[PDB]
């Protein structure tokens, strides 16, 4: 079949700067590529066809441009209203096939993240659980890696990270990393230390909480 | 009530239009034929000549003339193309006047520097007025039919399916009312005629494509030396390549190469049976037999849309195609010419053919007509009309090669060759769109 | 106004029958090809098959043969999908879609969308709240935070401090775990007034009517 493969999955854009995203083609699809934008929760829409004709309602700002194997889609002037997921599909041959998609954030300064470690909860204790979270509030860089030290062992297993999304006032992240183990696991350590290693220093940021304490 | 109804509506109008222009058309090239059959006497090399001029004309301006059509209003187009036509006509006729007049003395003014000059002269005005028709074509054939039809595939097929039976009708009609004409008074009367007749159905026209733009309101909106000729070569380029790169490419190629034949009867056909001894009035009943299994092919191709699909459509009629060419050619092999077994059996596989192609061209003609986009429709139009009069050119110039009976079987073989060809592009399209259910009608179950 | 509505909500149980509608407004189906998308969370589109209510044509990917099934019905002007041997695999969200051709340049009108999750049982949630206040140096920043696990083929909704509503609250997106679902709910707008002041977060569930408020507490 023919595979669309599209290079870069998060472009970071400023307000008032020209966009360009890519779409390659496995085979010579020639001129038969559409693109479509969508919102988080809303259907796609139409923004351009036969990889140049643009529809009838889609603002002047989106050019399409290229053929064969490499097409492009252009903004002249990124706005707020801008901020979706794009996608290239081709129409040549059959089955149809889509793209990954693209998803365009702003960009911001760098910062640096504002860990916190919660010990387990004694409610949780009281069930048969134990459950170790720690809340990373503010960072830039999407790119963040969460090392959790359990009696100075890295533990790799149990571990789920949930990231939000882009914050529309502030431009920033948020992370939270939640290990979970049993009464007796816990009980069976001594330092507890979470971990954060980002971009915005090389030395990772550590917050620890003693078993004991 | 109902009847007024149906003849003030738009598709009545556009069939009376399309029926008066394929009539005057027919009658023209019935009249010139007349004129190069007798002035010149029946050469075969001086009908080919024309052809490969006129093919090539169109060969070359049919970008320019898409291009013409898409960038200009749709009133206008139509308009255009329809008065130059019908001017074209008429002068035409008029010369062959003047020509038809002075017989024995322009057979002995000289030499036959006139005689050429007339030829040419004749040559270039039917070249203008070929190029005119395929504009018109164009313009009515692929963009008014569809936007009359709006969103309805099953009109689209009913009037491309009268479309064909009215070009069938006047194709078998028209030349034997005006051959009567000539026949009862003199050539001369029947030029008049073509004139006349040109005139007063170039008026007609007009008025009714004012009638046919009035009544669709649909037709008003529209969504798009070397120096010189600098802009008519990039689109020429420009067509070509989006006609290459278009997904539609297998199948028009496909009705390009459909054309590559002998196996016709407006052809050396004829003359192959006149050589081998058969009276007029034989000839004459086979073309009305064409004529019905054409209306026959019109119908099969409704009802198999209908009933199956388009591409499964396409691929029965190219498969009940093969099988008349196989006819025919299990009938070049038989006793005869390198005693009537032989010619039936190549007119019955001739007949079928017949059938079997105009299925299969009103499958491709609708598969171009709902596929491709309204912008780019006149270009891929065109460069479609320029490779069917490319095949037609080297049709021509295969025939003016072998021009003796003796080696006739042969080039049946080769147009055979082609045909096949054809359809197995088109078989590869089918593959494209369907994969592995090709031999499935009706709903999965 | 050309529009395509469809049904939604859909839970059904692994290895059952699931049958999608799409209810066509302002044209006739008869005159279109009708496709179906499906897209899978966090992924990308991926597409099913097509039919032609005409006839009844009916063409499908090669992935998509044997566990889909696209029908149409003129009459009602709606098409209908159906998904059969279902796994957990298939839980995403699935669009009805227009095509004028074979080759049609471009997919104009879509369908809101449908999700559809496969899952076995059904829960309450569980919330126990935790904030941190052993071994604390600033008391210039108090993050609490509520952690709310074991919700059952629902979405919760947590309010923190509904009595003073502050933008300082980022809900982190639910994660899955053991077929059930978890999320918390941290605020650091605290500031100086959390150590005194009494903050309480509510955890609403509408599947099981379960809206429990806790109040954290200083360890
Ligand atoms: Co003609």
């Amino acid at each position: 079949d023919i595979v669309m493969t599209q290079s870069q999955k998060f472009m970071s854009t400023s307000v008032g700067d020209r966009v360009s995203i890519t779409c390659k083609a496995s085979q010579n699809v020639g001129t038969a590529v559409a693109w479509y934008q969508k919102k988080p929760g809303q259907s796609p829409k139409l923004l351009i066809y036969s990889a140049s004709n643009r529809y009838s309602g889609v603002p002047d700002r989106f050019t399409g441009s290229g053929s064969g194997t490499d097409f492009t889609l252009t903004i002249s002037n990124m706005q707020s209203e801008d901020l979706a997921d794009y996608f290239c599909q081709q129409y040549g041959s059959y089955p149809l096939t889509f793209g990954s998609g693209t998803k365009l954030e702003i960009k911001e300064a760098e910062a640096a993240p504002t860990v916190s470690i919660f010990p387990p909860s004694s409610e949780q204790l009281t069930s048969g659980g134990a459950s170790v979270v720690c809340f990373l509030n503010n960072f830039y860089p999407k790119d963040i890696n969460v090392k959790w030290k359990i009696d100075g062992s890295e533990r790799q297993n149990g571990v789920l990270n949930s990231w939000t999304d882009q914050d529309s006032k502030d431009s920033t992240y948020s992370m939270s990393s939640t290990l979970t183990l049993t009464k007796d696991e816990y009980e069976r350590h001594n330092s507890y230390t979470c971990e954060a290693t980002h971009k915005t220093s090389t030395s990772p940021i550590v917050k620890s909480f003693n078993r004991n304490e | 009530g109902s009847l007024a109804d149906y003849l003030t509506s738009a598709k009545f109008l556009l069939y009376l239009g399309h029926s008066l222009s394929t009539w005057g058309d027919r009658m023209w090239h019935f009249a010139v034929s007349v004129f190069l059959v007798e002035l010149y006497g029946n050469s075969l090399l001086l009908t080919a000549v024309y052809g490969l001029v006129v093919a090539g004309s169109v060969l070359v301006l049919g970008a320019i003339i898409g291009d013409w059509v898409d960038k200009n209003a749709r009133l206008k187009v139509a308009q255009t193309s329809l008065v130059v036509q019908n001017v074209s006509v008429i002068l035409c006729g008029i010369i062959l006047m003047m020509v038809f007049l002075h017989k024995h003395e322009l057979l002995t003014m000289y030499h036959g520097w006139v005689l050429t000059s007339c030829y040419i002269l004749i040559i270039t005005i039917a070249n203008i007025a070929n190029l005119a028709s395929t504009a018109t074509a164009i313009t009515i054939q692929r963009d008014w039919i569809v936007v009359v039809a709006g969103e309805d595939r099953s009109k689209l097929a009913n009037m491309n399916a009268t479309i064909r039976r009215i070009d069938q009708l006047t194709n078998i009609l028209a030349p034997m009312a005006v051959g009567q004409i000539m026949t009862f008074g003199s050539p001369v009367i029947g030029c008049g005629f073509i004139s006349g007749w040109n005139l007063v159905s170039m008026c007609v026209e007009y008025v009714l494509l004012w009638k046919v733009y009035q009544k669709t309101p649909a037709l008003a909106v529209k969504a798009g030396c070397a120096s010189q000729m600098a802009e008519p070569f990039r689109t020429f380029r420009d067509g070509w390549v989006s006609y290459y790169n278009q997904p539609v490419f297998l199948a028009g190629m496909g009705l390009a190469f459909l054309y590559m034949t002998v196996l016709g009867f407006d052809c050396i056909t004829t003359g192959y049976a006149y050589t081998q001894g058969l009276s007029g009035s034989i000839l004459s009943i086979l073309m009305g037999a064409s004529a019905i299994t054409g209306i026959m092919g019109t119908v099969a191709f409704t009802w198999l849309r209908r009933k199956c699909g388009l591409v499964r459509t396409g691929l029965i009629s190219g498969l009940a195609q093969l099988s008349c060419l196989i006819l025919c050619v299990i009938s070049v092999f038989m006793p005869g010419s390198p005693p009537i077994i032989s010619v039936s059996l190549l007119f019955a596989g001739v007949i079928a053919a017949r059938i079997g192609l105009w299925s299969f061209d009103l499958t491709v003609t609708q598969l171009l007509q709902e596929n491709v986009i309204e912008s780019e429709r006149g270009i891929i139009n065109g460069v479609q009309n320029s490779m069917n009069y490319l095949l037609d050119l080297l049709h021509f110039i295969m025939v003016i090669l072998a021009p003796n009976p003796e080696a006739f079987g042969l080039l049946v073989l080769i147009s055979v060759s082609f045909v096949a060809m054809g359809h197995i592009m088109y078989f590869r399209f089918a593959q494209n769109t369907l994969g592995n259910k090709l031999f499935a009608c009706g709903p999965d179950a | 106004e050309v529009q395509l509505q469809q049904s939604g909500a859909e839970l059904v149980r692994p290895g059952a029958l699931v049958k999608l509608s799409c209810k066509a407004s302002g044209f006739n189906i008869k005159d279109y090809y009708m496709h179906w998308v499906k897209e899978r969370p966090e992924q990308g589109l991926e597409w099913i098959g097509w039919i032609d209510p005409e006839n009844g044509n009916t063409i499908y990917d090669p992935k998509f043969q044997g566990k889909a099934s696209i029908t149409a019905d003129t009459s009602s002007n709606t098409a209908y999908l159906q998904l059969s041997s279902l796994t957990s695999e298939d839980t995403a969200v699935y669009y009805c879609a227009r095509k004028r051709g074979y080759y049609g340049p471009y997919f104009d009108y879509w369908g809101q969308g449908t999700t559809l999750t496969v899952s076995s049982k059904t829960t309450a949630p569980s919330v126990y709240p935790l904030a941190p206040v052993c071994g604390d140096t600033t008391g210039s920043s108090v993050t609490l935070g509520c952690l709310v696990k074991g919700y059952f083929p629902e979405p919760v909704t947590l309010t923190w401090n509904s009595g003073s509503l502050s933008s300082g609250v980022h809900t982190f997106p639910a994660v899955l775990q053991s077929g059930l679902y978890t999320l918390s709910s941290s605020v650091t707008v605290t500031s100086s007034t959390w150590p005194s002041q009494s903050i309480t977060c509510n955890v609403a569930h509408p599947a099981s009517s379960t809206k429990v408020d806790k109040k954290i507490e200083p360890a």
